[PDB]
């Protein structure tokens, strides 16, 4: 008798594990992408400066 | 003279001629400024004063 039920409970947990595994698989990819953009965005900002060359000229009306 | 090189490196020496004959009018007893803006390095300028009697070749020290 005891063999029959343990099959059913066994199937229950593996399905929950797989569904949890799929969700934790799906979520890990998203978090990885966001971290990548932060480094790229940070580097671009630091290198975008501007200088002034020469004198400043006033034209009078 | 041999190749087409126009880079300025050790041992070379070049003069520059700025022609302002009809377009820009300059005469005696005047102060003018000529500004040079290289793509990198210092940015210098030249301030002089036209003599009181213009000759064919004039020296401004």
């Amino acid at each position: 008798i005891t063999a029959l039920e343990t099959a059913i409970i066994l199937i229950a947990f593996v399905v929950v594990a797989s569904v949890f595994a799929f969700t934790i698989l799906s979520a890990g990819t998203f978090s990885t992408e966001r971290g990548k953009e932060a480094v790229y965005a940070g580097l671009s900002e630091v290198r975008s400066s501007i200088e002034i060359k020469g004198s400043v000229v006033i034209i009078g009306e | 003279d041999t190749t087409g090189d126009t880079l300025l490196e050790q041992g070379e020496l070049a003069e520059i001629t700025v022609t302002l004959a009809p377009t820009i009018t300059l005469s005696t007893n005047t102060d003018f400024i000529i500004e040079v803006k290289p793509p990198a390095g210092a940015v210098f300028s030249i301030q002089r004063t036209t003599p009181a009697y213009i000759e064919t070749v004039n020296d401004l020290q």
